[PDB]
């Protein structure tokens, strides 16, 4: 939800994680509904039960104004 | 009845509002009427701050100059959005919206309702899409024809500049999009091509470079300027004064501890420098002939620049964020954030690395790569506005060529698409179309407005637009019965027609499809607006 | 009937926006607007050119005849004039020579274009006329070149390059100004002949120090840099010779302080008693290693504390303050030293060599003498410039920079490539382009023939500023070019040029004896920038301004 340091992205890239820009609170509620994920603030309390799954496709298309990231549902 | 609602208000409706959309769009089209075409006029913009903007792009004219009329604001936002996605069509949409309002305004005075006029626009526009499938020509990318990319790139170049700068920039744009095409077929326009403004020599001396160029150079004199074989190490970590976390600080008991605690500042700096030295110990083979360079995204503490000078390591600081993403495409290595894990695999490769110092600024040039995945275009100009004129000319040519490789089809230019729709819509039977009765008039107003653009091209050449199109319609009459399919264009040099396929004039597919769809929605909403008022709390 | 419609539907743009197009004589007004500032630079051309006074908003007065410098302080309104203003600034930066030529040539191309537009020539055909004529112009410049500089440094050869360039800027005495600049050039040259190394030169190496008082004849050349400084502890003539060992520190001399919350911590009175004597032993231990290396002078880049200056006076070590950066950067190039941030003992290989350091009164203040001697040659020499008025000191500083920039033209190309001076370069191109205009059929010959007419301004300007009639002198000069070339070779008529005052009637025989020549690398970019400056104005059909 907030900003991310350039140091944390390296250890996440080594394990396969993907980093994104800070996200507004309004979009966090819609993402949790699509993938069934649960918002987890505490990193130590993160469990496999709150991880979102059943995501159809993740792609990025080029448009001159801005980038666009797509998250597809497995329906 | 508005004077009773508000003490002071201004409003215009019906015939008062009908003259708002027709007349305001007429004055805006007249400004861009002389702009359209390769022979069109050249305009310069000078603001109160002293800046100079010299370009033929209609988007710069709309953004720099404010518009008080609200009618043109809808057109300006539509013409600007057309250049955003398709890189072309700014002056085209303005000529379509402004003319279609006037062509339909003659029947509005006759008593025809605006709704049945706008309903005929959609019926006539959907036929342009069905005709677009048979009008477009398929092109196979498996042939890798270079001549095809040359003629398409010259379409936008001859419009903005003359043949002097066109012959120079034609191979530059073609060589830039050549590396864009890959087996993955994904075309990324922003990372593959950039525009870097630098004032050197003359604008006609612009040349193409096969590797990334940076605005920074070595600060220390002993840093080698020319390095034969350099291994580019990507470092996103900065060695410099940090935020220090609220500045807690040091407390020394004796004067010997004062200088003893001062060495702790170099402890964290030298901690990351030992990892670079250990990485250099692997590449130490053939050290005099080869070299090792460092490119940092953020500024580097000058205290640590003397360490890289003794090892003959070129350091670059305060680099752009987008340039960090292209170091993997140019050199071929990978990005490294933490210096704890280092490997020779992530190191890049370059065959030539040199720096050219001009004035106070120093630039770093990289070229001669084994398999470079990206390139650059170095823009040179004599004056500040000359850098912007080339910037708008090359960038508008990027989207024109890039859209060709996206699809398999290409649209011929030189007004061949607008003339073909005139004979198609006028000769089409109305029984097949969904428009009947008075809605037949709305289709004729759309077909006549499309013939102004090929006439607008002739107005800049001095020839009579009416007489030059007389031979165009006479050629298409005998071409249908002669069993010959040929597209007829407009040649402004000799004042006669031509063939866009033979002459090499081609237009992008996404430009004309989004222009007609965009211009139709703008002109339809203006004809359906019978009242214009101004109210608000200020 | 009482009031006009006042341009209806003009509310599309703000009231401050104005539209000006080539129609309605505005393209003629744009050309006429050039002639306002064109005649200003015409009287400033040549060795007889007249300097101009320009007062800015801050009150600073710069007296110079250079077209590139004068247009900097002036506030320009007309947009197309800024095209001509910015065209002269590029010529001064790039080649450092031929600034007045770009201003005059680009202005005359628009004057002859007024007759071209009146005859009906379109803006497209006029541009193609200058582009085709300019390509033929650049090819003829390489055919008419005579002589070469050959060796890099020579006593006589440097008088055929810098001297004719500085003759137009503050003419005055010839040999006095030429010897001062030519001496400082020989010091910064690496020489090293027969070694095959790539020559190198810096235009910022030679620095001009402006000192009021005295006379121009009292000026000299100093191998070292000269600053206005007051020694802190003591002044020393350093008559003990054996040269010196000098070190340069970009960091200040003082106890290293923590960048965060530097604070004195004393828990008990035992640590307080040794705190005063503790800081004295730190500087003593650091400065002892420097004094043991034989370092008699230390260059500092920032403020030095008093506790550090005490031990420097004990061993007799001079103290120098070098503020900012560029001032300290050129000091190490003289002695060949490498700065290091630490306060420890410098490396003996990084120490510089300066034989003598003197402090004497020149303009009323104490200046430090870094001057070098015959052996152990140094780079980035400075030229002491003495003058009565500060206004003359400013343009002569730029006049010397014009001679320094002429030295840069001896490096990148294959040679100097001297061209005939006194306006003989632009006059010979008139007869060549005239024959070129006839060889090209069509309507493009109108702009080509008039392109050579614009070159007639150079002989007319030199003749008008010399107090001579341009109607008598100019046609008499074509008599040498009207006889073409005889049946025998070795034709010296190409050296004829325009003379100032004297007996007039052409004169000065062949300019080969006069030794005044021109640079080929300068004329290449002077024609290209001036042509594109006039082409840009003619390529703009409509001009739009804001707020005015």
């Amino acid at each position: 939800e907030k900003g991310v340091s350039d140091l944390a992205q390296h250890y996440l890239l080594k394990g396969g994680c993907s980093v994104l820009r800070r996200v507004k609170k309004s979009d966090n509620n819609r993402i949790a509904r699509v993938t069934g994920a649960t918002i987890v603030n505490r990193v130590e309390d993160l469990k496999e039960s709150d991880v979102g799954t059943n995501c159809g496709l993740f792609k990025v298309e080029m448009i001159g104004d801005e980038y666009f990231s797509f998250l597809d549902n497995c329906k | 009845s508005l004077q009773l609602l508000n003490p002071k208000a201004e409003s215009l409706r019906r015939d008062a509002a009908l003259k708002v959309n027709v007349t305001s769009a007429e004055g805006l089209q007249s400004v861009l009427e002389t702009n359209l075409g390769p022979k069109g006029t050249l305009k310069m913009l000078v603001d109160g701050a002293g800046n100079i903007k010299l370009t033929k792009d209609g988007k710069v004219l709309l953004t720099e100059m404010q518009i008080q009329s609200p009618t043109a604001v809808l057109i300006a936002r539509a013409a600007a959005a057309q250049d955003e996605i398709t890189g072309d069509g700014t002056t085209t949409v303005v000529c379509l919206v402004g003319e279609l309002l006037r062509q339909a305004h003659r029947f509005i005075q006759e008593g025809v309702h605006p709704r049945i006029i706008t309903d005929g626009f959609e019926i006539a526009r959907k036929e342009s899409m069905k005709f677009l499938d048979e009008f477009k020509i398929s092109k196979t990318n498996l042939s890798n024809d270079r001549e095809f990319l040359l003629q398409v790139a010259r379409s936008s170049l001859l419009t903005k500049v003359d043949a002097d700068l066109t012959e120079v920039l034609t191979p530059i744009v073609t060589d830039a999009v050549l590396s864009v095409y890959d087996a993955q077929a994904d075309n990324l326009d922003l990372h593959m091509v950039e525009i870097m403004q630098m004032q050197h020599l003359s604008p006609k001396d612009t040349t193409f470079i096969k590797g990334l160029v940076l605005d920074h150079g070595g600060r220390h004199p002993d840093m080698p300027t020319r390095v034969k074989n350099a291994y580019v190490l990507i470092l996103n970590v900065s060695l410099e004064y940090e935020k220090t976390e609220v500045n807690s600080g040091f407390f020394y008991s004796s004067a010997d501890q004062r200088d003893k605690l001062a060495a702790s500042e170099r402890k964290f700096v030298d901690a990351k420098l030992k990892k670079i030295i250990d990485l250099k110990n692997e590449v130490c083979g053939m050290d005099p002939d080869k070299g090792f360079v460092i490119i940092n995204q953020k500024g580097i503490d000058p205290m640590s620049l003397d360490v890289f000078a003794k090892h003959n390591i070129l350091a670059l600081r305060r680099a752009k964020r987008r340039n960090m993403e292209r170091l993997q495409l140019v050199t071929g290595g990978e990005a490294q954030n933490s210096v704890e894990d280092l490997s020779p695999q992530i190191l890049g490769f370059s065959g030539l690395v040199y720096q050219e110092t001009i004035g106070e600024e120093k630039f770093t040039y990289v070229t001669e790569n084994t398999d470079p995945k990206s390139c650059t275009i170095l823009i040179k100009g004599s004056t500040h506005y000359a850098l912007a004129q080339t910037k708008d000319a090359v960038r508008d040519g990027l989207r024109a060529v890039a859209n060709v490789l996206k699809d398999k089809n290409i649209i011929p230019g030189a007004g061949a698409f607008y003339i073909a729709l005139s004979r198609y819509l006028r000769s089409a039977n109305m029984n097949k179309l969904g428009a009947k009765g008075k809605t037949k008039t709305g289709i004729e107003a759309f077909a006549e407005a499309l013939l102004v653009i090929p006439k607008t091209l002739v107005k800049n050449s001095g020839f009579d637009p009416l007489d030059v199109l007389a031979m165009v319609e006479d050629e298409l009459d005998d071409a249908q019965d002669s069993d010959e399919t040929r597209y007829v264009g407009v040649d402004l040099n000799i004042g006669d027609s031509c063939d866009p396929t033979i002459e090499g004039i081609w237009d992008s597919y996404r430009v004309l499809r989004n222009a007609i769809t965009g211009a139709t929605g703008i002109a339809s909403n203006l004809l359906l607006c019978d009242e214009l008022l101004r109210a608000g709390r200020s | 009937s009482l009031r006009l419609p006042q341009n209806p539907n003009a509310g599309l743009f703000k009231q401050g926006y104005n539209s000006y197009s080539n129609a309605d004589g505005q393209i003629i007004k744009s050309i006429a607007a050039i002639r306002e500032l064109h005649q200003m630079c015409l009287t400033s051309m040549g060795p007889c050119g007249r300097n101009k006074i320009i007062v800015n908003h801050l009150g600073k007065i710069i007296i110079t005849n250079d077209a590139a410098t004068m247009l900097r302080e002036l506030d320009i309104v007309h947009p197309a004039v800024k095209v001509l203003v910015m065209a002269t600034e590029q010529q001064k930066i790039d080649m450092g020579d031929g600034t007045n030529l770009v201003m005059i040539l680009a202005g005359e191309l628009l004057n002859v274009s007024e007759k071209l537009i009146s005859m009906g020539l379109s803006a497209v055909e006029i541009i193609q006329g200058y582009n085709m004529a300019r390509k033929f112009t650049l090819k003829e410049l390489d055919e008419m070149v005579v002589g070469e500089i050959t060796d890099k440094n020579d006593k006589n050869e440097l008088l055929k390059m810098i001297k004719p360039v500085i003759s137009s800027k503050k003419y005055g005495s010839e040999d006095i100004l030429s010897e001062l600049v030519s001496e400082a050039v020989s010091h910064v040259l690496p020489v090293a002949q027969q070694a095959g190394e790539i020559p190198y030169f810096n235009v910022d190496s030679i620095r001009v120090v402006k000192i009021m008082g005295g006379s121009l004849s009292n000026s000299t050349v100093i191998k070292g840099m000269v600053f206005n400084r007051e020694p802190e502890g003591h002044v020393k003539s350093l008559s003990e010779d054996k040269k010196h060992k000098v070190a340069v520190f970009t960091c200040p001399l003082d106890i290293a302080n923590t960048e965060t919350k530097g604070t004195v911590l004393l828990h008990n009175a035992q640590e307080m008693l040794d705190f005063s004597k503790g800081e004295e032993k730190q500087i003593d231990a650091m400065m002892k290693e420097i004094a043991d290396m034989g370092v008699e002078c230390i260059v500092a880049g920032a403020g030095v504390g008093e506790l550090a200056l005490h031990y420097l006076n004990r061993y007799g070590i001079l103290v120098l303050k070098v503020p900012s950066k560029f001032e300290l950067r050129r000091l190490c190039r003289v002695c060949g030293a490498t700065p290091l941030p630490r306060l420890g003992a410098p490396t003996p290989e990084e120490l510089g060599l300066v034989e003598t350091v003197k402090t004497m009164e020149i303009g009323g203040d104490r200046v430090t003498v870094f001057k070098q001697e015959q052996g152990e040659i140094s780079r980035t020499s400075t030229i002491i410039l003495r003058g009565a008025t500060q206004n003359n000191l400013d343009d002569i500083e730029r006049a010397i920079d014009d001679g320094v920039a002429a030295v840069k033209g001896l490096m990148k190309p294959s040679g100097g490539k001297l061209l005939p001076g006194a306006g003989a370069t632009e006059i010979e191109l008139i007869s060549r382009i005239t024959k070129y205009g006839e060889r090209t059929p069509g309507l493009l010959q109108l702009a080509i023939k008039q392109f050579a007419v614009a070159f007639e301004v150079v002989p007319r300007t030199l003749a008008e500023t010399a107090g001579l009639d341009v109607n008598e002198v100019l046609p008499n000069l074509y008599a040498a070019h009207n006889v073409t070339e005889p049946g025998a070779v070795k034709t010296d008529h190409l050296y004829k040029g325009v003379d100032i005052d004297g007996e007039s009637d052409e004169g000065v025989k062949d300019i080969r004896e006069e030794n005044i020549y021109d640079m080929l690398a300068t004329k290449k970019f002077a024609i290209n920038v001036a042509t594109e400056a006039a082409t840009t104005v003619l390529s703009i059909d409509q001009i739009i301004m804001a707020k005015k």
